[PDB]
C-alpha cells in the first residue's frame, strides 16, 4: 500500500514503471472484455459453431 | 543543530519543498519572470 | 540518488522491454 504509493509519487522511474504496467494490464483487460461481449453478441455464428464442420463429402 | 545531517536535510526538504505549492510575490519589470506553472514544475526532478 | 536512480531506470527499461516485446513463452 503506502510503500508503492510513496515510491510512485516520489521517483519518476517508479511512476514510469507504473504507467507501463497500467498500459499493459488495461489494454489486455479491455481486449478481453471487448472479445467476451463480441462472443455474447454473435452466438452460433462462429466458425466452430458450424454443425457440418469436418464433413465436406 | 549538530543533529541536522545530510540525510536530515534531505528528509526535511522532501517534506517541505519537493512537489509542493509555492507562493510568489513580485513587483517591477517582471514580464520575464516565469509564470506559476513553471515555478511549480521546478519543485521536482523527473531524472530521478 | 545515483545508484537507486540507476536501479529504478533499469527496472523501468526492463519492464518497457517486456511490454513492447511480449515474449510470453520464452521463459523456458
Ligand atoms: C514522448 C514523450 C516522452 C515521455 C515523457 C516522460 C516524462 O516527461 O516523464 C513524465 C512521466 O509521464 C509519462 O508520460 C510517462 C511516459 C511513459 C513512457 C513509457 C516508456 C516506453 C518504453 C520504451 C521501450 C523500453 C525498452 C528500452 C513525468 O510526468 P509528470 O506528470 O511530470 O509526473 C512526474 C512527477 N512525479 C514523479 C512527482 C509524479
Ligand atoms: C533529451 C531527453 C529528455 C529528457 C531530459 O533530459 O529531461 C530530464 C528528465 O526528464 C524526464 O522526464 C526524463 C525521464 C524520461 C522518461 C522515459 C521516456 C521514454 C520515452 C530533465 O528533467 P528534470 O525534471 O530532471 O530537470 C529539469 C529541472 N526542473
Ligand atoms: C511514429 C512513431 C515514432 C516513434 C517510434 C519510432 C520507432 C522506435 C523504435 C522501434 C523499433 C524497436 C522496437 C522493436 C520491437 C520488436 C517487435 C516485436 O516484438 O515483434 C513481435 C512480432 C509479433 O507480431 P504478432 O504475431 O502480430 O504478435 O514479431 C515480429 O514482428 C518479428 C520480427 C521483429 C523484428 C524487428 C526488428 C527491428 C529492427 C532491428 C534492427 C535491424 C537491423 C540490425 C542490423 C545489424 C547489423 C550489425
Amino acid at each position: 500500500f503506502e510503500g508503492f504509493y510513496k515510491l510512485i509519487m516520489r521517483r519518476n522511474s517508479v511512476y514510469v514503471t507504473f504507467i507501463i504496467a497500467g498500459a499493459f494490464f488495461g489494454e489486455r483487460a479491455v481486449d478481453y472484455g471487448v472479445h467476451k461481449l463480441w462472443e455474447r453478441n454473435n452466438v452460433g455464428k462462429r466458425y466452430e459453431d458450424i454443425s457440418v464442420l469436418g464433413q465436406r463429402p | 543543530i549538530d543533529a541536522v545531517d545530510a540525510s536530515t536535510v534531505k528528509r526535511v526538504a522532501n517534506k517541505y519543498i519537493y512537489d509542493k505549492d509555492i507562493a510568489i510575490s513580485a513587483i517591477g519589470p517582471i514580464q520575464d519572470l516565469p509564470d506559476y506553472n513553471k515555478f511549480r514544475r521546478r519543485t521536482y526532478w523527473n531524472r530521478y | 540518488i545515483d545508484i537507486q536512480a540507476a536501479a529504478g531506470w533499469g527496472i523501468a527499461a526492463a519492464a518497457g522491454a517486456i511490454w513492447v516485446v511480449q515474449p510470453f513463452g520464452w521463459i523456458k
